[PDB]
C-alpha cells in the first residue's frame, strides 16, 4: 500500500518575465562564470607547478653535466684547496704518533672497513 | 639594506 | 578449436597489459636512445675537436683571462663599491668622512 | 557571487572610488542627485593562508548603468579615520578602506 | 628655445606647484603617479594637444586637501605601478623561495653520492 | 603540502604512516613481552 | 610577502633590480655573520672539540653497525688530537671531496641566472654576462675564505 500526492504541489511556478531588470543571466555571462570557476580551480596548482618546474629544469641541466669529461685543467683553480690557499703545517702541534691517527682517518674515509 | 630601509619602513607606519 | 581461442584471448589481455604500460616503456626507450648518442665514435671525435678548440682559444686570450680572474673584482669593482658605501653611511663630519677612511 | 578573474578586468584608482562615493553621499558637500546607480561587491580573500596568490585587504567590483564592471584594490588601509569623518586625507594616495567604509556608512543616513 | 639646442636623451622636466595647478586646470594633464617615501612626489604626464606635446614633469605637491577634487574634476586619471601582473610575479618568486631549500638538499645528497660511488677516482 | 612543505608536516605524516603500517609494533611489544 | 610587496610597491625593469638587491644583501649578511663568528680563536677551539667528538662517535657507530651488517651477510686517545693542530690529523682527500661536491653543486649558476633574467632591450646582455661570471666566482671565493 502507498499514498499518492499530486506532483503539481511540489513543482514551483515562476515567471521569467516578471523578474527585475537584470536578474536573469544570459549565455555569455554563464560561460564567463564557468571559465572563472575553472580558473579558480586550477590557479594554485598551475602556479605551484611552474615554481617547481623552474628548479626541476635547473636540476636536469646540472645532471646533463655528469662529471669532468670535457673540462680541461685550469691553473687559477687547482683541485686541492691547500695548494691554492698556501696552507702548510709549521713546527708546533706536531705529535710524533699523530701520524698514526692520520693513517686511520685516511682509512676512515678510503672506506677500508679494516680500520 | 640602508637603501631599502625607507621603503621597508612603511610596514610599521613610520617615516 | 578451444586452445587457439584461449591463447588468442590471453594474447589480447597481455596486449591490455601492454596498453596499461605504454608510457613507461616509451620513456625507457627514449632515455635509452638518448644514452645511445653519447657512446659512439662520433661523440669522442666531437670531444677531441672541442679539446682542440679550447687549446686554440686559451692561447689567444691570456690577458682577458687574467683580467676576469684577478683584476675585475679585487682591484676595480670592490674598492669603488667600498668607498661609495662607506660615504653613503657615516655622517657628514670630517673625522668620519675623511680622517678615519 | 563567484570571484571574478582579476587579471582581465579593468581597474579604477581608489581616489576615483572615493570621489564617486562622495558623489552619491547626500550628507556630503559634493553630492548631486544626477549620478547613476552603482552596484558594489566587496570581496575578502579566503585562500590567503593556503597557497599562492592570496591578497590582503579588500577588492571592490563596481557595476554601472551600462552593465560594465571595473575593480579597485583596497589593500593598505590608508589612514585611520572615524566613521563620521568628512575630509580627504590631504594626499590622494592615502585612500584605504577606512575612508571608503566611512563614506559607505555615511551614505545610508 | 627649442630651435637653439641639441636633442639630448629627453629627461623629466620640473614644475613647482602652480604651473601644474594651471595645467590641470586647463585640461591638458593626462595622468599622474604618486611616489616617494613620504607620499608627496608626483610624476605627471601631459597629453598630446597640450603646448609642447606629451612630456613628463616632476612636481612636489605641498600638502593641500583640495587637490583631489581638482584632479578628479578635470578627468585626470591617477595611477599606480602595481598592476596585477607584478603581484603575480612576486607571488611566483615567493613560491620559488619556498622551494629552494629542499631542492638544494636533495641536490647536495645526489652529488655526495655521485662523487662517492657512481663516479670515483680511477685507481 | 606540496605547495608549502615543512618539517612538522613530514614528521607527523610518517608518524601516521607508521601508525597505519608498522604500529603493530605496538603488538610486537607484547610479542617481546612473552619471552620478556 | 608583505616584504616583497612593499619593495615592489613603493620604489622599466626596476622591481627586479630591487628584488635582486634584497636577496643578495640578505645572503651576504648571513654569510658575513658566520665568517665573523668563526674568526674568533676560542670558537675555533669549540668547533675542533665538537669535530673530534663526532669523529669518535661516528667511528663507534660505524664499527658496530658494519660488523652486524656483515654478520647478517653471514646470515644471507683523545689528547694526542686535542693537543695537536687541526690540519696534520685530517687527510687532504677529505677536503678535495668537499671541494668537488661544492663545485659540482654550484657549477650551473651562470646558465640559470642568464636564462632567468633573459626572458635597446638587449643592450644589457653584456651586463648580465658580467654579473653571472662575477657571482659564480664570488660563491667560489666565499667557500675559499670560509
Ligand atoms: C659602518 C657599518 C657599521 C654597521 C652598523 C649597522 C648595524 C650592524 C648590525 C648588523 C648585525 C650583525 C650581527 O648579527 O651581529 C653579530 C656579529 C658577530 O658575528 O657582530 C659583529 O661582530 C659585527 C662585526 C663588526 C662590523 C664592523 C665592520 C664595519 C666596518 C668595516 C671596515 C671599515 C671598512 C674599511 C674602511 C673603508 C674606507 C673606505
Ligand atoms: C647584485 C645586485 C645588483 C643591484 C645593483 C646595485 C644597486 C646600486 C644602485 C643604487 C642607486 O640607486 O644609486 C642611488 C644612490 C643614492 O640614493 O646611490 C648610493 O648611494 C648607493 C651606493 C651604495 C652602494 C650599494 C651597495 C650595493 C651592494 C649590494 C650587492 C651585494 C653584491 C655582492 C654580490
Amino acid at each position: 500500500r502507498r499514498e499518492a500526492i499530486p506532483a503539481e504541489l511540489l513543482l514551483v511556478k515562476e515567471d521569467p518575465s516578471k523578474l527585475p531588470a537584470g536578474v536573469l543571466q544570459t549565455r555569455e555571462q554563464l560561460k564567463q562564470a564557468q571559465r572563472d570557476i575553472n580558473w579558480a580551480g586550477k590557479r594554485e596548482q598551475v602556479f605551484a607547478a611552474v615554481a617547481a618546474g623552474w628548479h626541476l629544469a635547473s636540476f636536469a641541466l646540472n645532471l646533463a653535466f655528469w662529471g669532468v669529461e670535457g673540462m680541461p685543467p685550469d691553473r687559477y683553480w687547482p683541485t686541492s684547496p691547500r695548494i691554492r690557499l698556501q696552507i702548510r703545517p709549521g713546527r708546533y702541534g706536531n705529535m710524533d704518533g699523530g701520524q698514526r691517527v692520520y693513517m686511520d682517518y685516511l682509512a676512515r674515509s678510503e672506506g677500508v672497513p679494516l680500520n | 639594506l640602508a637603501l631599502l630601509t625607507p621603503t621597508l619602513l612603511t610596514l610599521t607606519g613610520q617615516s | 578449436p578451444l586452445t587457439r581461442a584461449v591463447l588468442a584471448v590471453v594474447r589480447v589481455r597481455e596486449l591490455l597489459r601492454a596498453l596499461l604500460l605504454l608510457p613507461f616503456s616509451a620513456v625507457g626507450g627514449a632515455v635509452a636512445a638518448w644514452q645511445g648518442l653519447f657512446n659512439s665514435q662520433r661523440y669522442e671525435n666531437f670531444l677531441m675537436s672541442e679539446g682542440e678548440r679550447i687549446w686554440a682559444w686559451r692561447n689567444r686570450s691570456e690577458n682577458e683571462r687574467w683580467f676576469w680572474e684577478v683584476f675585475a673584482w679585487d682591484r676595480l669593482i670592490f674598492p669603488i663599491l667600498v668607498i661609495v658605501a662607506w660615504e653613503y653611511l657615516v655622517p657628514n663630519h670630517l673625522v668620519w668622512a675623511v680622517l678615519a677612511p | 557571487e563567484v570571484e571574478p578573474d582579476w587579471r582581465s578586468l579593468p581597474a579604477m584608482s581608489p581616489a576615483e572610488l572615493y570621489a564617486g562615493l562622495r558623489a552619491r553621499n547626500w550628507t556630503s558637500a559634493h553630492y548631486d542627485p544626477a549620478a547613476e546607480p552603482w552596484r558594489l561587491q566587496v570581496f575578502s580573500c579566503d585562500y590567503k593562508h593556503t597557497g599562492v596568490t592570496g591578497w590582503p585587504g579588500y577588492r571592490v567590483v563596481v557595476t554601472s548603468r551600462g552593465g560594465r564592471r571595473r575593480w579597485v584594490d583596497l589593500a593598505e588601509e590608508g589612514e585611520l579615520v572615524q566613521l563620521t569623518e568628512q575630509a580627504p586625507p590631504a594626499s590622494p594616495a592615502d585612500i584605504g578602506y577606512s575612508h571608503v567604509f566611512a563614506q559607505l556608512y555615511q551614505a545610508y543616513e | 628655445s627649442v630651435k637653439t639646442a641639441w636633442r639630448t636623451q629627453e629627461v623629466l622636466r620640473e614644475l613647482s606647484y602652480t604651473q601644474l595647478w594651471a595645467l590641470v586646470g586647463e585640461g591638458h594633464v593626462a595622468r599622474v603617479r604618486f611616489y616617494g617615501p613620504e607620499k608627496n612626489k608626483v610624476m605627471a604626464t601631459t597629453r598630446a594637444s597640450a603646448p609642447g606635446g606629451e612630456r613628463l614633469c616632476k612636481v612636489v605637491l605641498p600638502p593641500d586637501p583640495e587637490l583631489l577634487d581638482h584632479l578628479v574634476s578635470n578627468g585626470v586619471v591617477v595611477d599606480t605601478g602595481v598592476t596585477e601582473d607584478d603581484r603575480l610575479r612576486a607571488s611566483l618568486l615567493v613560491q620559488m623561495l619556498r622551494y629552494t631549500v629542499p631542492f638544494m638538499v636533495i641536490s647536495g645528497l645526489f652529488w655526495m653520492i655521485h662523487t662517492w660511488i657512481l663516479d670515483p677516482l680511477p685507481n | 603540502f606540496l605547495m608549502q612543505p615543512s618539517w612538522d608536516a613530514v614528521t607527523g605524516a610518517i608518524r601516521w604512516g607508521l601508525e597505519r603500517s608498522g604500529l603493530p609494533e605496538l603488538r610486537a611489544l607484547r610479542d617481546s613481552l612473552l619471552p620478556e | 610577502s608583505a616584504i616583497i610587496k612593499s619593495i615592489n610597491n613603493k620604489t622599466s625593469s626596476e622591481k627586479e633590480t630591487m628584488q635582486l638587491l634584497l636577496m643578495s644583501s640578505s645572503i651576504l649578511l648571513h654569510l658575513c655573520a658566520i665568517i665573523s663568528l668563526v674568526s674568533i680563536s676560542q670558537v675555533r677551539c669549540f668547533v675542533k672539540f665538537h669535530l673530534i667528538l663526532l669523529y669518535k662517535l661516528s667511528n663507534v657507530y660505524n664499527a658496530i653497525l658494519n660488523q652486524l651488517s656483515n654478520k647478517l651477510q653471514k646470515n644471507l686517545g683523545f689528547l694526542v688530537e686535542w693537543s695537536s693542530d687541526f690540519i696534520t690529523i685530517i687527510p687532504e682527500n677529505v677536503d678535495i671531496y668537499i671541494w668537488n661536491v661544492f663545485s659540482k653543486i654550484y657549477r650551473t649558476i651562470p646558465l640559470s641566472f642568464i636564462s632567468t633574467t633573459l626572458g635597446q632591450k638587449m643592450v644589457a646582455f653584456p651586463i648580465l654576462l658580467s654579473l653571472s661570471h662575477l657571482l659564480h666566482r664570488r660563491i667560489l671565493y666565499l667557500f675559499d675564505t670560509l
